[PDB]
DNA sequence: GGTCGGCGCCCGAACAGGGACTG
DNA sequence: CAGTCCCTGTTCGGGCGCCG
């Protein structure tokens, strides 16, 4: 076997584990023909070699159909080899996005043929890549081969290729510095601001520099005319858009078809704005089976019909202009949902997206808005390497009042206000000093860990009082219930004194939504009030009316 | 042509496996240049995906410094080689450094590139440079000399360092010199003028051996923030209630705190704003508790084996309090920072500045770096913290969310 | 078909750490 | 007191999409 012009990568098994010795699958006769046709051809080019009984290893093998071609693809079930192979550190830190591309005078795209089959494998490793090809007869001993290159199906093959590819492109990139080469696996986006005459010169220079190392650039896959097809997009000299997206239209929906739908909805959310998957993902919660049929809810059928109408009209993105600033703007779509658009010129979207993660039981729009900005800021630095300027539906004074008082550290980058309802605002403000002329409520709750019963009430400075029996409760539920009562039976200004740390904390974080029903009722009574002041005291210390009520709700 | 000091990981431990976080444009260009230069000077060399170990990398600018400085987050590596730089080749801590009138810090990380690293240990120094929009896969490197930011670097270089400092420590025996990571802490009681002169004497004393910085400290001017009680002339029910809760929360630190007489003033179910006169027995319980808060805690003392832990409280209006302890309620040092950079406009910049100011005091006083309990969400911190870092070291931290109890540290 | 790797989303289950009350 | 459980937040395992 001849020597490959590319450097090899040393690979070891994990210390203390031998190669795989697993039985071969039974194969259909249509795939056995497709395999031996590819097995014998790759043996001629020096890509696989026969082995005798000196190779005690074995691994399964199969084949699937390639997309839009009569040729078959060969894959290896290395599930037992990959377990005992050494760990690798991948180099593909993310997927490139067309919004980060800069306007280039000349563009060229090409894809090399049989990428993994043009890069060699380490020598000392090929013994563990043993497999059997079952003949058409179950009695024929079968032809045992072993791989010589990167097997499609091995966990180290993609990592080895991308590193070997970058090492071969460095001498071309070092001699051609102003040639932007987006390198993703085998596909090469090549752009330059040189004149279209000198462009094709560097094209063949690279097509000959790649050929020197065993990399063929077929003229079948060569692309010199726009629109280019790159990473599942269409690249025009001024605009770009995703390749068409096809959604299933099943009459009887299963759980798998929702995930196939939800997954494609998230992929479309990068340029198609306003996509919502709140109610469609509400179908997947607590579901037991993957093929279980699920009837579409009324709120889910509406969400699907809206997304279908959005996919009807054509949308397109633009490219990144490093001269003008980056802009991102968010909107409050639904309760727990957000959508944003990034652009440089108005209505010329670079990309869109959505944030809808619910963190914690108790939250407010200002908490969620901050969480969305961070999701956008990280996303932008990935693609453009900078932080965009933000247009937020929150008043400047509304944000100022929040972060100055909040006990956590929180901050938002350079932003400006935009008057697009619904505006994020704090629905209520706890006073900082007690209110003169307001009734003072000393509340406490208590419950029994076994009986799940308890009381919750209050005493006031005006002689008012109440205690309520409670069922199926905990000590924490009572202490909140004691506050809910004080808010119900008070005027428009009320001072409340509790000895529950758990209750005071949740309320001071000014939540406007919650998973617990009792919290939502407490929030509702707080918005009706004009002035509310809370305070904390240590229980069982004989304090004001706190002891009197600690003994009233004691049982 | 220098022999390599052989090092090994702590037994039963694999190398660090931390992903590289996304970086801005100005940082990636600052790394590509420095790595191209360091590769040309043989300090680093490119590697491949066969190395399963990796470590984050990013760049900074020190205070009032234009040049970019490469920095590596070797925290996960230093946790996995801790037996080397504490048992075999440990650096003593001068107890008199904290008592000096002025101390200056010097970036001496340039000298570590003169010593080669152990070959079997270069596998665990791998890092990856990201590209904007993932134009190219990860450009990887590994260190061929002593890396900046490691813990084993000042331990291997300690023998060569002492011989460089002896001609200066002999001429100036009254000057304290401490080496922590890529920084050299020099403390003297000289006047501020001739202090800066001896610094340049050492800057040239180090340049002739193959090495520049300058940051001034004043450890004698470091104060502690005691627990204070409000001195009012008229108290309401709410004032006394807040006072008791504060005095009760402090009673865990000072065991001699009592609230018996004050709780008797809160006998009736009185309105909060109602003014309550202070009884004769209560006015004395208030005065006695004020003096106990002046006294230092009984039984508090630093333990070299225990880890340092520090908490930070955001007090609003640019105010920040902090405490350093090893055991609960046994605080080694309290304090308060005010009017830092980013005051009244950026919390994260202030919190980053506070972590640096606190960590610096930890190196001067104990020679250790504390693990931080930070009042910020994990996602809010891991996004913005690198944008305001100005130090060559990085402490460990964790994220908390304790709502305000009763203001125990700030009035 | 039931291969690898990367990144993204959504879910539930498992993990974990602090606060009140109890033998 | 150590032993809980009440509550809340995090981490990870497992589906689909997308790319090659
Ligand atoms: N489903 C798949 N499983 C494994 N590896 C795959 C794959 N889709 C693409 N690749 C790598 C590139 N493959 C082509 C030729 P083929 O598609 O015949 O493998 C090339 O190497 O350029
Ligand atoms: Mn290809």
């Amino acid at each position: 076997v001849p020597i490959s012009p590319i450097e090899t990568v040393p690979v070891k098994l994990k210390p203390g584990m031998d190669g795989p010795k697993v039985k071969q699958w039974p194969l259909t006769e249509e795939k056995i023909k497709a395999l031996v046709e590819i097995c014998t051809e790759m043996e001629k080019e020096g890509k696989i070699s026969k082995i005798g009984p000196e190779n005690p290893y074995n691994t399964p093998v199969f084949a699937i159909k390639k997309k839009d071609s009569t040729k078959w693809r060969k894959l290896v079930d290395f599930r037992e080899l990959n377990k005992r192979t050494q760990d690798f550190w991948e180099v593909q830190l993310g997927i490139p996005h067309p919004a980060g591309l800069k306007k280039k005078k000349s563009v060229t795209v090409l894809d090399v043929g049989d990428a993994y089959f043009s890069v060699p494998l380490d020598e000392d490793f090929r013994k563990y890549t043993a497999f059997t090809i079952p003949s058409i007869n179950n009695e024929t001993p079968g032809i045992r081969y072993q791989y010589n290159v990167l097997p499609q199906g091995w966990k180290g093959s993609p990592a080895i290729f991308q590193s070997s590819m970058t090492k071969i492109l460095e001498p071309f990139k070092k001699q051609n510095p102003d040639i932007v080469i987006y390198q993703y696996m085998d596909d090469l986006y090549v752009g330059s601001d040189l004149e279209i005459g000198q462009h094709r010169t560097k094209i063949e220079e690279l097509r000959q520099h790649l050929l020197r190392w065993g990399l063929t650039t077929p003229d079948k896959k060569h692309q010199k005319e726009p629109p280019f097809l790159w990473m599942g997009y269409e690249l025009h000299p001024d605009k770009w858009t995703v390749q068409p997206i096809v959604l299933p239209e099943k009459d009887s929906w299963t759980v798998n078809d929702i995930c196939k739908l939800v997954g494609k909805l998230n992929w479309a959310s990068q340029i198609y704005p306003g996509i919502k998957v709140r109610q469609l993902s509400k179908l997947l919660r607590g579901t037991k089976a993957l093929t279980e049929v699920i009837p579409l809810t009324e709120e889910a059928e509406l969400e699907l019909a809206e997304n279908r109408e959005i996919l009807k009209e054509p949308v397109h993105g633009v490219y990144y202009d490093p001269s003008k600033d980056l802009i991102a703007e968010i909107q409050k779509q639904g309760q727990g949902q957000w959508t944003y658009q990034i652009y440089q010129e108005p209505f010329k979207n670079l990309k869109t997206g959505k944030y809808a993660r619910m963190r914690g039981a108790h939250t407010n729009d200002v908490k969620q808005l901050t969480e969305a900005v961070q999701k956008i800021t990280t996303e932008s630095i990935v693609i453009w390497g900078k932080t965009p300027k933000f247009k937020l539906p929150i008043q400047k004074e509304t944000w100022e009042t929040w972060w100055t008082e909040y006990w956590q550290a929180t901050w938002i980058p350079e932003w400006e206000f935009v008057n697009t309802p619904p505006l994020v605002k704090l629905w209520y403000q706890l006073e900082k000093e007690p209110i003169v002329g307001a009734e003072t409520f000393y509340v406490d709750g208590a419950a029994n860990r076994e009986t799940k019963l308890g009381k919750a009430g209050y005493v006031t400075n005006k002689g008012r009082q109440k205690v309520v029996p409670l069922t199926n409760t905990t000590n924490q539920k009572t202490e909140l219930q004691a506050i809910y009562l004080a808010l119900q039976d008070s005027g428009l200004e009320v001072n409340i004194v509790t000895n529950s740390q758990y209750a005071l904390g949740i309320i001071q974080a000014q939540p406007d939504k919650s998973e617990s029903e009792l919290v939502n009722q407490i929030i509702e009574q707080l918005i009706k009030k004009e002035k509310v002041y809370l305070a904390w005291v240590p229980a069982h210390k004989g304090i004001g009316g706190n002891e009197q009520v600690d003994k009233l709700v004691s049982a | 042509p220098i022999e390599t000091v052989p090092v090994k990981l702590k037994p039963g431990m694999d190398g660090p496996k931390v992903k590289q976080w996304p970086l801005t444009e100005e940082k990636i260009k600052a790394l590509v240049e420095i790595c191209t230069e360091m590769e040309k000077e043989g300090k680093i060399s490119k590697i491949g995906p066969e190395n399963p170990y990796n470590t984050p990398v990013f760049a900074i600018k020190k205070k009032d410094s234009t040049k970019w400085r490469k920095l590596v987050d070797f925290r996960e590596l230093n946790k996995r080689t801790q037996d080397f730089w504490e048992v075999q080749l440990g650096i003593p801590h001068p107890a008199g450094l904290k008592k000096k009138k002025s101390v200056t810090v010097l970036d001496v990380g340039d000298a570590y590139f003169s010593v080669p690293l152990d070959e079997d240990f270069r596998k665990y120094t791998a890092f990856t440079i990201p590209s904007i929009n993932n134009e190219t896969p990860g450009i990887r490197y590994q260190y061929n000399v002593l890396p900046q930011g490691w813990k084993g670097s000042p331990a291997i270089f300690q023998s060569s360092m002492t011989k460089i400092l002896e001609p200066f420590k002999k001429q100036n025996p009254d000057i304290v010199i401490y080496q922590y990571m890529d920084d050299l802490y020099v403390g003297s009681d000289l006047e501020i003028g001739q202090h800066r002169t001896k610094i340049e004497e050492l800057r040239q004393h180090l340049l002739r051996w193959g090495l520049w910085m300058g940051y001034e400290l004043h450890p004698d001017k470091w104060t502690v923030q005691p627990i204070v009680l409000p001195e009012k002339d008229s108290w309401t029910v709410n004032d006394i209630q807040k006072l008791v809760g504060k005095l009760n929360w402090a009673s865990q630190i000072y065991p001699g705190i009592k609230v018996r007489q004050l709780s008797k003033l809160l006998r009736g179910t009185k309105a909060l704003t109602e003014v309550i006169p202070l009884t004769e027995e209560a006015e004395l319980e208030l005065a006695e508790n004020r003096e106990i808060l002046k006294e230092p805690v009984h039984g508090v003392y630093y333990d070299p084996s225990k880890d340092l832990i520090a908490e930070i409280q955001k007090q609003g209006q640019g105010q920040w309090t902090y405490q350093i302890y090893q055991e609960p309620f046994k605080n080694l040092k309290t304090g308060k920072y005010a009017r830092m950079r980013g005051a009244h406009t950026n919390d994260v910049k202030q919190l980053t500045e506070a972590v640096q100011k606190i960590t610096t005091e930890s190196i001067v006083i104990w020679g250790k770096t504390p693990k931080f309990k930070l009042p910020i969400q994990k996602e809010t911190w891991e996004t913005w913290w690198t944008e305001y870092w100005q130090a060559t070291w990085i402490p460990e931290w964790e994220f908390v969310n304790t709502p305000p109890l009763v203001k125990l540290w700030y009035q």
